């Protein structure tokens, strides 16, 4: 007949192959495809939707107090409000985001991020902030004089109650790494800080402890590759009633 | 002349490293979305290092780039303020003596000179590699301090200063990295190595013969502008 | 844009042959074993809910339309002395949801007059069958906000239309004078995936397979009151570059 | 010129399936073995640095762009009496650089919800998978004159972008009443090689895999002070034709 | 289906095959090819670059004294300065060269060699040498009267401080052998000798012990085949921290 010979890799079961197999149910007519709303053809569509950062990932922030950042009226000039580690692959405020949990299924990642800070004070509350993205190499800038030299945006609380802080894609390589190292030149992203540009100035009837909801999305140039398991979920023993699927 | 910026060198024969002349980063190879700033004359100029005494018992000298130039001039100020970095170099190593002196200098520019320490299995530390403007002296230049051979070191981009023939070496380096730009404070893409293959010998009155190294960072790009590290 | 977006495709995201079932069942004289122990066969109601890696990937979406590609890796071990591993022939009869599953190893339900059986061996490459899209609806309800029955005793979140069926796997050989621990690992790769309505990725650990209950870790990360692990203050950088 | 130059092609020079890993790990009841001993699995950080034939061939170049073709040859031996060699099924799960490597043989990381596992046997032909070009840069930095981190504690010469990943290989079977010494030889053939910036071939012997340290032989040849073996004088011919 | 039958050589793992295999990472987009300087498409490009001979491979030549050859003023007429065994496959001055170390990955080799002798005396140093390539069969020629009959070149130290001694490809066969035998008719290459054509004549202020750096390259007609392991590098046990790649 046809003279063949088995290559190495014969009889192996690669879990990521793309071969057809013998169908168990022949001449089975599947259910006709009905138009269901919101088809995801590509997981970047899940990533490019903005989702809340837990910038207030501290102790004594129980439950829902972790999403918002309580800014207040400050009697001193140019105080730091918050800073955000930008590793979407590692644990931090970006881990429980759509750009974070989907990227932890991957190892390499490119493309720009898109922060959005939604201010949730009163209409009478007026003030200005700065949103300083600092490219890495140095420490986190603790003064506003240090952080203004990086990529920043000055944001009034006029009718503007939201922003678009484009964290630009600044890297030597085309992608990044995970490699358990947040301080590596191949994995570290930089630091977004936020300072009082002026102050949070409220009247006598508005609440002084106003909150910032911080979002993060990804831009159109975002990319992910080298798919891996998620470290977010784990399994020590079998789940409950998993034996009951055998009974 | 080698006129770069305000700096200039009058000369009376160079070596494009791997045939490539250093240019700016093309847009189809660009990775960062923002425009890289290009200090076209403040950094594209000859920065002259400390002259080292070319003696009889000399083993060699090595300067890692841009670690030799991370604290010099406006190139040192663009490096410390910007995260990314991309430039070629025009190293002009120049050492002249009389017509009665003899000697040879393997002025060789090593791409990615991962060094090694003798007799130990511990990697070289940060202080053994990042010597800065002073550079370093070869411990064992016969094996280039990495277990390789100096006899085959001419596969690298380098020429010669034979005091018989010439008195200068010009090595013109492109950007040599797998990445288009790189963080310059933790990586050294090139390494100018200067090795006494034939030592300095004469019978005349022994004058000091130094080797002066002028390095001109050509086509400097920079991204990631922030506060200085220094 | 030179960077390819082709690995984030859901056709590439979900089409990984992940583990969906695993039983190490004995293989010996089952004349003294109890009713709980597997008497040389096991039924398995086919679900993606048992192992949390494929579950959380499929719980990213509300509705899924995939063809399962059941790959059955059967491996064997010996229960003092050691002898050679046998070349056991196995039958993996596909039983629909709620149909008659067999009571014995040698019962007359394994004749498979119409049920799709696959007969494979341990020494062979693993048996791979393509289960088609077998839902009465146009997509698998991964999350079914509702009840199965018309009475008020139905199970919440469990649509039986979402269930593929039963994968009844037995060993075709008779019992042998020594016992063997035959482990059957089932690997399902969903293919031709059409995924609708993406959802938040589940942060808290799973409690059961029948429902979306949650307890969380006792402390952060992935705790109930604190999903992301805690830091000192909001102005304190965890992985700071201090030179 | 009639003589062909096609065997000195780098696509032919480097594409040899050379040995890159070899562990003879035990296979038995690991209820009394220590933490250093392999409890039926091993992790291996994939590198070309461990075996000096493929290492010196890839250390001829500064930058390399190849697709690895990992071929895993698993062979088995028995630790008094002798019995037949088992047909052990092995899993070789590909874990990325710095991801979660499994702690046990039967841990729930081997389910491979997204990690590329290959399931092969000893009796089968050796499992061959093509690892693509997996660097964030456009080429593998074989020599990385620099440091990994932004702090001054990083390892010199070790770029983690150069690292392929982890090749976590376990035995899918349970423990058996006799012990086996299961040797797993991994053979990597780089293919589609694009090689940049050739280097001097390393003369001195290697000391470690993490760095380019050197000691040399105590005497010539390949010594520190004398790479080429010595002769009498410069005017003395070693292999002279004296008739 | 398709009636096949396994040929002999089925399931074998030849390390030098050229078969494709199942990729572990499907739909993986690699990093785009960036123009990196100095691509080697062919290992003869490494070979055709000149590299230093260790002609002074003697004792009491420690380290870097082995590359150069100290010639001196001679009071006697026509003395031998050095001679070079030309086996690029075997151990000798050509072993640690680009034409040598790359050829020791091979067994057969054709094509002409190209020696270059760089003189490193003073500008006042004048003299002449001869560079006598002798084809094999006889002994190494020890007098200049014997070696002038072969292929030679007479070289002034005028402005000429370098040469191009083409060692021509003279062989019966198309290639050569290694076969552990430097004296075989299939492996021996011949002998390059160097004699004082006149003398090394220096003034009172130039150093009399002038040095010759000897290079060797290969020409365009050079060829290598029948690839083998390198005998230059070896391995007795595992390297240090090779176990640490498993931990």
């Amino acid at each position: 007949g046809v003279p063949t010979y088995l290559l190495p890799g014969s009889g192996q079961f690669l879990t990521t192959d793309d071969h057809s197999s013998a169908p168990a149910l022949p001449c089975f007519n599947p259910t006709p495809e009905m138009h269901i709303p919101g088809q995801v053809r590509n997981m970047l569509e899940v990533v490019q939707v903005e989702s809340m950062m837990e910038i207030n990932n501290t102790e004594s922030a129980v439950g829902m107090e972790r999403l918002k950042v309580d800014i207040s009226a400050l009697t001193d000039v140019d105080q730091l409000l918050f800073n955000i580690p930008l590793d979407i692959q590692l644990d931090g405020p970006l881990r429980n985001t759509l750009v974070g949990n989907i990227s932890r299924y991957y190892t390499h990642w490119s493309g720009s991020l898109e922060m959005t800070f939604m201010f949730c004070g009163s209409f009478m509350a007026a003030g200005k902030l700065i949103l300083c993205y600092t490219p890495p190499g140095g420490s986190c800038p603790t003064t506003r004089e240090t952080a203004m030299l990086g990529t920043h945006i000055v944001w009034d609380f006029g009718l503007q109650s939201s922003v678009t802080l484009i964290i630009p894609w600044i890297s030597g390589s085309h992608y990044r790494m995970f490699n358990n190292d947040a301080k590596s030149t191949n994995a570290n992203v930089g630091y977004v800080t936020c300072f009082m540009q002026t102050n949070l100035i409220v009247p006598s009837e508005s609440s002084d402890t106003c909150s910032l909801i911080g979002f993060i999305a990804a831009k159109d140039d975002f990319s992910l590759r080298l798919m891996r398991d998620s470290p977010d979920i784990g399994q020590l023993d079998h789940l409950h009633a998993a034996e009951a699927a055998y009974q | 002349q080698l006129k770069l910026g305000n700096s200039a060198i009058v000369t009376q024969n160079y070596c494009c490293a791997y045939g490539e002349w250093p240019n700016y980063l093309p847009d189809h190879e660009a990775v960062a979305i923002d425009k890289p700033t290009q200090p076209e004359t403040a950094t594209d100029r000859f920065y002259t290092l400390k002259s080292v005494k070319w003696e009889t018992g000399s083993t060699g000298w090595w300067w890692k780039l841009p670690d030799a130039l991370n604290n010099i001039g406006m190139f040192g100020q663009n490096v410390q303020h910007h995260y990314l970095y991309r430039s070629g170099f025009l190293i002009h190593v120049q050492c002249n003596a009389t017509k009665f002196h003899q000697g040879a200098l393997l002025v060789v520019a090593i791409p990615e000179h991962q060094r090694g320490a003798h007799n130990t299995n511990t990697s070289p530390g940060f202080d053994d590699i990042m010597k800065g403007e002073e550079g370093g002296t070869f411990n064992h230049p016969y094996v280039l301090d990495d277990g390789t051979s100096l006899a085959c070191a001419t596969i690298f981009p380098h020429q010669w200063i034979n005091l018989r023939t010439n008195n200068s070496a010009t090595i013109v380096l492109p950007w040599m990295n797998a990445a288009p730009m790189d963080f310059p404070l933790r990586h050294n893409q090139w390494t100018l190595a200067i090795i006494p293959v034939v030592p300095l010998g004469t019978r005349t009155t022994s004058s000091m013969v130094p080797i002066t190294v002028s390095i001109a960072p050509m086509c400097c790009e920079f991204n990631g502008l922030r506060h200085a590290i220094t | 844009n030179q960077h390819g977006v082709s690995e984030t495709l859901v056709e590439n995201f979900l089409s990984r042959a992940a583990l969906v079932s695993k039983r190490s069942f004995e293989y010996k004289d089952h004349t003294s074993s109890t009713a709980r122990a597997d008497k040389n066969f096991f039924k398995w109601t086919i679900n993606t809910r048992s192992f949390v890696q494929l579950r959380r990937k499929l719980e990213l979406f509300t509705y899924l339309r995939f063809d399962a590609e059941i790959t059955i890796l059967t491996t064997v071990a010996v229960n003092n002395t050691y002898v050679g591993l046998p070349d056991l022939t196995l039958q993996a009869m596909f039983v629909p949801t709620g149909a008659l599953t067999p009571e014995k190893q040698d019962s007359f339900h394994w004749q498979s007059g119409s049920n799709a059986s696959v007969f494979f061996k341990i020494s062979d490459p693993p048996a791979r069958i393509t289960i088609p899209f077998m839902c009465i609806n146009s997509a698998y309800s991964v999350f079914y906000d509702g009840f199965a029955g018309f009475e008020k005793n139905g199970l919440y979140g469990i649509n039986p239309a979402d269930t593929i069926g039963n994968l009844c796997v037995r060993i075709v050989n008779e019992h042998q004078p020594v016992g063997f621990t035959v482990t059957v690992r089932v690997y399902m790769k969903p293919k031709h995936i059409k995924a609708w309505a993406p959802r938040p990725p589940r942060t808290l650990p799973y409690m059961s397979i029948a429902n979306a209950n949650y307890k969380g870790k006792e402390r952060a990360p992935n705790a109930l009151s604190a999903i992301i692990g805690n830091r000192d203050s909001v102005k304190t950088m965890p992985h700071n570059i201090v030179n």
